């Protein structure tokens, strides 16, 4: 009721107020007739699932601010209707995962379904339902240098697979039949290209692609060499 | 003595994290009714 | 334009009205499956229309596999003919098409991330756990499948023109995405 | 845009906003401000 204070010179009364504020004197003045306006200016369900959560996001050494936002995901879907269940490991990795993509970080769905048992398609209905109320509330490239470090290439390396994604992308052919298979292929290109030895198992293993799929794109990728090459 | 790893550390953090490998090992995995009667 | 969806499958449902002894249903049809173990209702198959039947001992019917409203029907009233043959007192009543399924081919590959992000309260689309976007229209409320190659699935009608009017819907929007 | 040189191999950058920040060519996130073409003026005094 009421209760805001609004600053004015009664000398002025010309504007509303236009003042300058001093914090060294600490006292507030009318810009006009310079006058002092002020003075001595002084200077349950919840917890547990954040303990999880946060549980879960360390040993997945997601920065906070991936954590924060998933916290902050989480916290908006809580207790809602249509959600109706999914015994809250559904949620907590859906909110993780949604946390990643906000926070432009990647992360498969095969990693998180790594770090908890989701049993995959219920997790995909979970996902969406989330993600439409979201919405009610109101990209694979980034994938690409991440393997690279699981494989240790050097940046050209990197750099070189991310032209060759984003040239694939446009060229069609196939639409990626998800884009993992084609981060995957992408790299074997590039690699190949140079000199360095992964060979072909010890990538589909490592990387956990299988070894037929990843010669598969690698024969229509071969088609393709001709305009891939940035130099 | 105490040996130090010397590879290109990328791998050795790629198996640490989520590394889209699981599994490969189990531990802890977890007549008639009136003649009847 | 110029297409024009194809019907592909239509999913009915029939009140025989009287309780059914499956073992008896499933003995003396001529192409029935019955395995209680597995699911309790008898799958009986007729040739013409070709279709499948999942019957219940309350004596509810579910008719599926059919490619036209007229065969639907028509398939449904054999199936409950063959039911009264065998001795039931049952009675062909209460048909109704529950969902419709149909498919078409605009003939241009589409930018399904383009589409997901223009479109986002309506679609859903994540190529790594099925390569299809998932487009839930409002009016007619119609669930599509959106495919790169440009093979659009449309599912969740009563009626078929929801399907032919979804179609009419999305078309501009196709068009606008496509890639050649 | 505004010019930025890289930690190591000093090449001019120039990134613009919402580029993150990195290095194009190498990988160091350490990203110099790439100083004021404008004169400065000093008093030996
Ligand atoms: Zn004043
Ligand atoms: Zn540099």
């Amino acid at each position: 009721p009421n209760l805001n204070i609004v600053l004015t010179c009664p000398e002025c009364k010309v504007y509303p107020p236009k003042i300058v504020e001093r914090f060294s004197e600490g006292d507030v003045v009318c810009a006009l007739c310079g006058l002092v306006l002020s003075d001595k200016l002084v200077d349950n369900e919840v917890q547990a699932a954040f303990a999880k959560i946060t549980m879960l996001c360390d040993a997945a050494e997601l920065p906070k601010i991936v954590k924060d936002c998933a916290k902050e995901a989480y916290k908006l879907c809580h207790d809602e209707k249509t959600l109706k269940g999914k015994s809250m490991e559904s949620i907590m990795a859906a909110s993780i995962l949604i946390g990643c993509r906000r926070a432009e970080v990647a992360r498969t769905f095969k990693e998180i379904q790594s770090l908890i048992h989701v049993k995959t398609k219920e997790f995909g209905k979970t996902l969406n339902i989330m993600k439409n109320i979201l919405r009610g509330k109101s990209q694979n490239l980034t994938y690409i240098p991440r393997f690279c470090s699981h494989l240790g290439l050097p940046m050209q390396v990197t750099t070189s697979a991310e032209y060759t994604a984003k040239k694939c992308k446009e060229i069609k052919e196939i639409a990626g039949k998800s884009p993992i298979t084609i981060a995957v292929v992408s790299i074997y290109l590039n690699i190949l290209l140079f000199q360095i030895p992964i060979t072909a198992a010890k990538v589909g293993q490592t990387l956990q692609v299988t070894e037929g799929t990843i010669k598969s794109g690698y024969k229509i990728l071969y088609e393709h060499r001709d305009k891939l090459v940035d130099p | 003595r105490i040996t130090t790893l010397d590879e290109t550390v990328g791998v050795t953090m790629s198996h640490t994290g989520m590394s889209m490998r699981s599994d490969n090992s189990n531990f802890l995995k977890v007549m008639p009714k009136k003649e009847i009667l | 334009s110029g297409i024009v969806p194809t019907l592909q499958n239509i999913v009915a449902t029939v009140t025989l009205g009287c309780r059914l002894d499956l073992k008896t249903v499933a003995l003396h049809a001529r192409n029935a499956e019955y395995n209680p173990k597995r699911f309790a209702a008898v799958i009986m198959r007729i040739r013409e229309p070709k279709t499948t039947a999942l019957i219940f001992a309350s004596g509810k019917m579910v008719v599926t596999g059919a490619k036209s409203e007229d065969d639907s029907k028509l398939a449904s009233r054999k199936y409950a003919r063959i039911i009264q043959k065998i001795g039931f007192a049952a009675k062909f009543t209460d048909f109704k098409i529950q969902n419709i399924v149909g498919s078409c081919d605009v003939k241009f590959p589409i930018r399904l991330e383009g589409l997901a992000f223009s479109h986002g309260t309506f679609s859903s689309y994540e190529p790594e756990l099925f390569p299809g976007l998932i487009y839930r229209m409002v009016k007619p409320k119609i669930v599509l499948l959106i495919f790169v190659s440009g093979k659009i699935v449309l599912t969740g009608a009563k009626q078929r023109e929801e399907i032919y009017q979804a179609f009419e819907a999305i078309y501009p929007v196709l068009s606008e995405f496509r890639k050649m | 845009t505004l010019k930025y040189i890289c930690a190591e191999c000093s090449s001019k950058l120039s990134l613009s906003r919402t580029d993150a920040v990195r290095c194009k060519d190498c990988g160091h996130r350490i990203l110099l401000k790439a100083r004021t073409k404008r004169l400065v003026q000093f008093e030996a005094r």
